[PDB]
């Protein structure tokens, strides 16, 4: 649970994140989904300290299906993405705060845009065409910066990604056991099954 | 435990012009928040028309200084009163700095003079023996005050020429030595204000075909 | 910092930052990272300046000592290792170096990597700092053994603006240098400020910059 | 910092230099260090610049309605046991040192106060950075029986003192005078003795010089109407 | 490296007109203890200088061998002993920042600061510090430890900058200077009431007085104060 | 600090010196470490001068309220308000204090209380850093029912030297007289005591 | 590890002639690495400007916080704070935190709408109130920023003037910040006009 | 430099060696050969600090090819073990040892037997079937220990190497971008350029 | 330790208590610290007993060779020795000593060397744990050109307030009597001296 990037393209928004799981010095699982469905057009993906991980992106997820059932209203990803900041301002300063990073990868149906934010584990949020965490971003970017641009359809972007994987494939020094991408747009959240 | 070192503040400053070089320095020698001497001279006239100030670390600063005077002394012993050129001025300073790469002379030295064409030249040097020639070198307590004024005022940084909106650059016009002197004074003026380690005097040396001079300047004493 | 080099069909490139911090303060905007060791060899420079500066100077005079005594330029393999020899004595006293030795030779093209621990390895490319990994990528996504002097210079020039941009500690000027059998070219100091919007304008790329 | 306080025939009067420093940065050079805590009760603080005022203020408060309260002008020896009780209490974490001084209908009083809580009585009395400078002068000069005038003199010559020789003092000199029977006059920059010289040159650059990319109206007014 | 066992606190001095001026307590304080009270600090060195020493006292009396050993060395096929070729205040001077920066080099210190006070050949005052970092500077006044603190600001009140030298008399130096270790012996913990002073004077020489005692102190106003805030008895 | 109360045939002298510091340099060198809780319950404050006020005033609040329930308080019942506060809080303190008192009952009383929050009736007490030094000239020079001028001038010789070797005691010798009398303030400068 | 100068930037304000200017870089970074060049550090509550360094995710925090509290104070109030009102709220904000600090470095910069009067005003992490007069630095490079405002400041520039002024002081300063660039926003306020210019500058 | 394997089997000795090179988070080459030939029928495989590694093998190496020299003769595997053995006892009580992991593969001309010895930076020498250095028997081991012969033909050795090699990456964290594979016998020393 | 040595008409008188302790357990409770270096020069020892009497077997053969050269040293040149290994060697070394000695041209002669190396010569001197608690009636009862018994009564008076109060002194006291006659020991147990 260290690797995990995201890209906005023209009319979605992808996620990609690391399939391995290590406990002590053996990989125990090579298929792990480190991603939650906030709502029906929202998605979070996440990495961090073991164990704070999902039980932050679990309790994200009930409050906003929550809200869902209250309201009978889909959330805004930037109203999404700004309750999930204030959770984790209000943890830095806890007695054992929430070592947890985040990507909010969503669509927005009102406004129809993709829309992408990150935000660490200080509460720190921004909104970003493309996000890593980590140390992702220092093999990434480079790439992004240079291929990236706001009119890319969904498989063009798909196609820069797989670059910015191959490139953490080759320097990276741990093997992250590829990738699980997901698209995000207002048809909703779905996964690529082969990649 | 014992601490081999200590830090008596100031400030330095050398600047290199088309045909002439100057270096400054604060007269203010000070331990925490004591002055030690309002005026204790920190930039020397080594010879050869070079001048040199080791700012950092006093005595290691002296020690310094002390020993390149005397490398030129044996420079002209060794080879038949030859002028030391800037250049080879620099580069043995390297060597007597490097020399204590595992206990270093805990001080940021700077050398002015004219190289083998006339031209203004200044050198700036780490504690542990790297250097290079620049234009324009500020070091000690508030070189990060002084150099950023510098690569505006010197080098005309983010300056761009009026009408063009950042097209055209402001081209980068020759100073005179009055000009010169006029922002090493403002530099310190300034450091002076924001920086309680600056103070007391100025003492500027300016280096020319015609030798080594000297101007003093009053500078606050608060 | 940020360094590369690369060998290809017509020689090697090496492209530096010219970057200098002490802390969060900029203390150069320029800062040579090359080491004209001599006409023929190029050495790289991350870590202490001083200590690159000093071990690659005493390095020449062993490379020239080595022409006079042997009546024979020395090759890139040898220079490279009488310097990883120099730096096994002072084993673990707290010396900070990371070359790449760049140069042409009998053999061809010739490049070692060469850093404080006594490493030497041999390679087609190589990239230091704290920048490598943006470099990197340019590099590993558009470099060929085919490519031109043109395209190279250019290549090994883009990469290390790569790093400029997002490193923080990586930035103020460019300087390139092409080593050929005849010797090294300098081709010149280029302030990133300046590429920066050049190349953005000219490449489409840097998107999300407002310019 | 240097700050002192000099009782005199009918009264007392503290002073202060005007340098805020963080580290070897001078923050600001006017800054204002005699604090009122009543209009006849002040002191200068010394230490944590935050803690000196937010600690004057309090007590302040809490004096101004106990007075309302008594129905009587507040007392010094009032201020400086709030001011120690919460000093005490929070153990030298807050880091206020001042010396407190003012007339009140029990007559004319000064102290010193340390973080930790602890107090001090004298005629004369220094803190800060410069209060080896400061209390130099007043050993030196210091006699009973001083008059309004005399003190001035003295408590400004002090902090001179210390703008001179202490390198965390500089700039100017506040004075505050409260004698009895009388309004207390506070009298900032009492002396000026650091005044910047002329810049050899004008630095006010050409208009067009800064490059821009964009420009744009920001709408600081209100929801307009129809 | 070492720590300081038996220590002697500030040294203190001035030039004025036609010399300098230089003091110092008897004290060798043992930490808080007051152990020993008749230690001379001042070493005069010939008729023209005085050495002023602060710090660690076993390395204080090393000193003082070696200046002893100067003189005797410097006598040596020298029939110019007693005149032209007799020890400078600057000679001196040199020898021990030497020393003291060479020891430093070795981290072995000297744990001391010395002020070395004179008058040249040419009438010229010397005064210029050093101490166990090898770090040299000279001033009008120059003090060490808390004198640094206390003396300085009243002693350049007379001679605040170089110009106030020839202004400044004998009288009005040594009544500064008496004043300064007055306040010292009121403020610094580690000093005493005895003290030494000596004055070297280009016309008259050196002067060394001994035994002085700080007096005219001002203690009859502590009647008055009671209490710490509220106490009226 | 140098401080002592001594027991005599008339009542009780409590005697201290006036110099505070912080490190080495002397804060204050006119202190009064002699500090009233009743009106002839009296103490002798030693350590952190932030904590030995605090405690003095906390004291002097007890008795004062004690005294407006049950009438005038015993010395013992002093010292055991200031053992009460010095023992139970001894985590967060460095108190020494010496209590001394005047009944017409007991008479003259003197009472220790050292760090630890102990508490120890004597003829007579020492504390402080300076009282280390005197240890030996006390012991061999007390008497018990001295008189008002013999313990006057036993107090002063002691703190003398007191004064004499440690650095952290100086400036001028304090004294409080306790007696059926009333209330007696002494003090003895420098020129006198350093004579002796 | 120092919260300070994790995210890094810098903001710095002057006083003019019936006018003050306040401006800040638009870098946020994770030390070493650049994350956004679009991370504007100035807001403005009504006609009040606040210029926040330090980090980040406490930048973002207190402008949410001050949002909040001047919303209320206009609805009670029926008014629009004022600067030297908002100062006093800044600093009483920042010291109910003084053993929890905000690790930030809070500028206030705007003109009182009845007595039409420039002010700015700078704080310390705990609320400690700096009203200088002549300009206010504060961020990873306000040694810099010092140096540069020392200089080039003289008093009663007008609104185009101050503009370049401060404009050079800000970029010549970050150029000498590894922490601090990636564009510049410079706001030129008048007692009812603001306007707000982005700079051209190195992108490294 | 952490992963070095050792297999003797029945006339010869394969020694299976990673390509990665790490410097800080960025893997600086993919084709390193961590290994030297002593003389023509023994090799070394080398594993551990960096710097190190290669000087202490160029060193063995210098002093073996002396020896052949002086000799006219090479020495035998168990001759060559023996040295180096007693360099890194000599080493470990240095005042900076030597922190170099090795494996010699040799094959006894005289014997006509393979030969696998290990030592550790210590001089901690053993003669083996099979072995290895670091964490690298933790994942190895079992399969080793469960289908090793000694009567192995050199290309079933090869097969129980590459389920090896699949094992290591899969259940370890670090990606050591696979093994060059070379194999010791009456014949000399050759490297297998597919693996 | 308590240690003394005081000069007086006749000569000099060297004191000394007799206990050795390794932290609370005393490890010898008759000890001789009275260390002889030469016949009319000895010396008190305090500190590492390893090292005082390191230094003083090193001393006593320096002057064993002095003598047999250049004949009777003087205390001054014992002194020197002393200070020569205790400055030199004063990172490796925890030694405080006293050297006194007779000489019939100089007479009764007191150096003390404390931790640092310096020399100080004084007319009596006292050192060891236990000298803290004796500084005011040591120094109040001092008298120069006391008799024989005088000097005696003044020592025994002494570190009978030494061993009182210091833990780390007791047993006997030892004493070395210095004088043209000759040299002669003196020892008082402690039903004599506790009763003082
Ligand atoms: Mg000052
Ligand atoms: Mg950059
Ligand atoms: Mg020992
Ligand atoms: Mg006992």
């Amino acid at each position: 649970m260290d690797i995990i990037l995201g890209i906005r393209v023209q009319d979605s928004v992808i996620l990609a994140s690391s399939k391995a799981v290590t406990r002590g010095i053996s990989v125990l699982k090579d298929s792990d989904d480190k991603t939650r469905q906030l709502s029906p057009h929202t998605l979070m993906s996440f990495a961090g300290e073991a164990g704070d991980t999902v039980q932050f992106a679990e309790y994200i997820q009930a409050n906003i299906q929550l809200y869902s059932i209250r309201e009978d209203y889909e959330l805004s990803p930037q109203a999404v993405s700004s309750f999930v900041r204030q959770e984790l301002a209000k943890s830095i300063r806890s007695r054992r705060p929430y070592q947890v990073n985040v990507l909010i990868g969503g669509y927005d149906k009102k406004k129809n845009k993709p829309e992408l934010y990150q935000i660490d584990y200080l509460g720190t949020k921004v909104e970003l065409p493309y996000g890593a965490h980590g140390y992702s971003g220092f093999y990434t970017f480079s790439l992004l910066d240079h291929h990236y641009r706001p009119d890319m359809t969904t498989e063009e972007g798909l196609d820069l990604l797989k670059l910015c994987v191959q490139e953490l494939e080759k320097r990276m020094p741990m093997d992250f056991k590829g990738v699980i991408v997901k698209i995000v747009d207002k048809d909703g959240i779905r996964q690529v099954d082969d990649f | 435990q014992f601490n081999p070192y200590g830090d008596n503040g100031g400030t330095i400053l050398g600047i290199a012009g088309e045909d002439f070089a100057v270096l400054a320095g604060d007269t203010r020698n000070i331990t925490d928040y004591s002055i030690n001497s309002r005026y204790e001279p920190k930039v020397f006239d080594c010879g050869d028309n070079i001048v040199m100030s080791a700012n950092g670390f006093a005595a290691d600063g002296d020690a310094l200084v002390k020993r390149f005077k005397n490398s030129v002394k044996w420079y002209h012993f060794d080879h038949n009163d030859k002028k030391l050129s800037i250049n080879s001025a620099a580069r043995n300073i390297q060597h007597l700095l490097y020399s204590r790469r595992f206990f270093p002379y805990y001080v940021y030295n700077i050398i002015a003079g004219l190289d083998e064409d006339g031209k203004g030249a200044v050198y700036s040097f780490d504690p542990v023996g790297s250097y290079q020639r620049e234009q324009c070198r500020a070091g000690g307590a508030a070189a990060s005050l002084i150099m950023p004024f510098l690569d505006n005022q010197v080098n005309f940084k983010n300056q761009y020429e009026p009408g063009t909106n950042g097209k055209v650059k402001k081209p980068l016009k020759y100073l005179s030595v009055e000009e010169v002197i006029k922002l090493v004074r403002d530099s310190f003026t300034s450091a002076t204000e924001r920086h309680i380690q600056v103070g007391d005097g100025l003492e500027i040396l300016i280096v020319t075909k015609d030798g080594v001079r000297k101007e003093f300047y009053e500078l606050k004493r608060d | 910092t940020t360094t590369l080099a690369f060998k290809f069909q017509h020689g090697v490139i090496a492209a530096v930052d010219s970057r200098a911090s002490a802390g969060s303060y900029i203390s150069a905007l320029r800062m040579n990272k090359v080491i004209e060791i001599n006409p023929y060899l190029l050495g790289t420079m991350s870590g202490c300046a001083a200590d690159c500066q000093y071990w690659e100077r005493l390095l020449a005079k062993e490379c020239r000592l080595y022409y006079l005594r042997n009546g024979e330029r020395i090759s890139v393999s040898a220079a490279s290792k009488l310097l990883s020899n120099m730096m096994c004595q002072y084993r673990g006293m707290g010396l900070s170096m990371g070359s790449m030795i760049c140069g042409w030779d009998k053999k061809g093209p010739g490049l070692y990597y060469v850093d404080e621990h006594g490493t030497r390895l041999s390679g087609n490319m190589f990239s230091t700092g704290s920048g490598n990994t943006y470099a990197y990528g340019v590099l590993d996504s558009n470099y060929k053994w085919d490519l031109s002097v043109e395209d190279a210079l250019y290549l090994g020039k883009r990469s290390i603006l790569a790093a400029a941009h997002r490193d923080a500690y990586s930035g103020g000027s460019v300087n390139l240098y092409h080593v050929t059998e005849d010797g090294w070219i300098y081709h010149g100091n280029h302030d990133v400020g300046e590429l920066f919007w050049k190349v953005k304008e000219e490449e489409g790329s840097f998107n999300n910059v407002i310019g | 910092t240097t700050i002192v306080g000099v009782k005199f025939n009918n009264g007392v009067v503290i002073a202060a230099d005007t340098r805020s420093t963080q580290g070897p940065i001078v923050a600001d050079k006017n800054c204002a260090k005699l604090h009122r805590i009543s209009p006849k009760i002040w002191c200068a603080g010394a230490g944590t610049a935050a803690d000196t005022e937010a600690v004057t203020q309090l007590i302040g408060s809490n004096i101004e309605l106990h007075s309302l309260y008594t129905s009587r002008e507040p007392r010094v020896v009032s201020a400086l046991q709030m001011l120690k009780q919460h000093l005490f209490k929070y153990q030298g974490h807050i880091g206020a040192y001042l010396i407190v001084a003012g007339v009140d209908p029990t007559g004319s009083h000064l102290f010193s106060i340390h973080a930790h809580g602890s107090t001090d009585v004298g005629y004369y009395l220094s803190l800060g950075s410069g209060s080896l400078a400061a209390m130099a002068v007043l050993e030196s000069h210091w006699k009973q029986d001083l008059t309004k005038e005399e003190a001035i003199k003295l408590a400004s010559d002090a902090i001179q003192a210390g703008i001179w020789n202490d390198l965390g003092s500089g700039s100017n000199v506040d004075v505050c005078v409260m004698e009895i029977g009388k309004d207390a006059e506070y009298l900032r920059n009492y002396l000026t003795p650091n005044v910047r010289e002329e810049k050899q040159k004008s630095y006010k650059f050409p208009r067009g010089t800064t490059a821009v990319l964009k420009e744009s109206i920001v709408n600081i007014c209100d929801i307009q109407e129809e | 490296t070492q720590q300081p066992i038996v220590t002697g606190t500030s040294v203190i001095s001035m030039k004025y007109d036609n010399g300098v001026i230089i003091a110092a307590d008897n004290l060798g304080s043992y930490g808080s203890l007051l152990r020993f009270n008749g230690v001379e600090r001042l070493i005069p060195v010939g008729d023209n200088t005085v050495v002023g020493i602060s710090g660690d006292i076993s390395d204080m009396q090393h000193i003082e061998r070696l200046l002893k050993d100067l003189v005797t060395e410097n006598a040596y096929d020298n029939p110019l002993a007693d005149a032209e070729e007799a020890l400078e205040p600057s000679y001196i001077f040199e020898y021990l920042a030497t020393v003291m920066y060479q020891r430093r080099s070795k981290m072995n210190p000297l744990w001391n600061a010395i002020i070395v006070a004179g008058v040249q050949s040419n009438g010229d005052q010397f005064l210029r510090y050093v101490n166990l970092l090898g770090v040299t500077y000279s001033s009008p006044t120059l003090a060490t430890g808390f004198g640094a603190h206390m003396a300085n600001p009243l002693l350049r009140k007379v001679v605040d900058r170089e110009s106030d030298i020839p202004k400044t008399t004998v009288q009005v130096a040594e009544e500064a200077i008496v004043n300064a270790m007055r306040v010292l012996y009121y403020r610094d913990a580690r000093s005493s009431r005895n003290f030494s002073l000596a004055i070297i004077d280009k016309n008259t020489g050196l002067t060394f007085k001994k035994n002085l005692q700080v007096e005219n102190m001002k203690w009859d106003f502590a009647k008055d104060i009671k209490g710490y805030g509220t106490q009226k008895i | 600090t140098s401080i002592m109360a001594v027991t005599f045939k008339d009542g009780v002298i409590l005697g201290a010196d006036s110099r505070t510091t912080t490190g080495a340099y002397i804060a204050n060198r006119v202190t009064d470490k002699l500090t009233r809780v009743h009106d002839k319950i009296w103490c002798c404050r030693s350590g952190s001068a932030a904590d030995t006020q605090a405690i003095a005033d906390i004291v002097q609040y007890h008795l004062e309220l004690y005294t407006s329930q049950y009438g005038t308080p015993s010395t013992e019942t002093a010292a055991s308000v200031f053992k009460e506060l010095c023992y139970e809080n001894k985590d967060n303190l460095t108190a020494g204090i010496i209590v001394a008192g005047y009944d017409d009952k007991n008479k003259g009383e003197v009472y220790t209380i050292p760090l630890g929050g102990s508490v120890h009736k004597l003829p007579y007490a020492i504390a402080g850093s300076g009282s280390t030094f005197i240890y030996g000239y006390c012991d061999k020079n007390f008497r018990e029912n001295m008189s008002k001028e013999e313990t006057v001038d036993f107090i002063k010789h002691s703190l003398s030297q007191a004064i004499k070797w440690d650095g952290s005691s100086g400036g001028v010798i304090r004294m409080v007289v306790l007696t059926a009398a009333g209330v007696e303030r002494l003090i003895f400068y420098p020129d006198e005591y350093e004579q002796l | 590890s120092d919260p300070s100068s994790i995210n890094g930037g810098i903001v710095v304000a002057m006083t003019g002639k019936d006018c003050v200017a306040i401006a800040c870089d638009l870098r946020l970074g994770s030390q070493s690495l650049g994350v956004s060049n679009k991370f504007e550090k100035i807001f403005h509550y009504g006609h009040v400007f606040l210029g926040i360094t330090g980090l980040a995710t406490d930048v973002t925090t207190l402008n949410e916080m001050f949002r909040y509290k001047t919303n209320l104070y206009k609805l009670k109030e029926e008014r629009a704070i004022e600067p030297e009102t908002f100062t006093q709220l800044v600093s009483s904000s920042l010291y109910e935190r003084r053993f929890g600090p905000y690790f930030v470095g809070p500028v206030v910069a705007g003109i009182n709408s009845k007595s039409g009067k420039p002010f700015i005003a700078g704080f310390d992490l705990i609320g400690c109130i700096d009203e200088a007069k002549d300009f206010i630095v504060s961020g990873t490079a306000s040694d810099q920023l010092f140096g540069m405002c020392e200089s080039l400041y003289e008093p009663n520039l007008e609104p185009e003037d101050l503009f370049e002024t401060i404009s050079q002081a800000l970029l010549n300063a970050a150029d000498r910040d590894a922490l601090s660039g990636w564009g510049a926003v410079v706001y030129i306020i008048k007692k009812d006009e603001v306007v707000k210019r982005y700079l051209k500058m190195r992108q490294d």
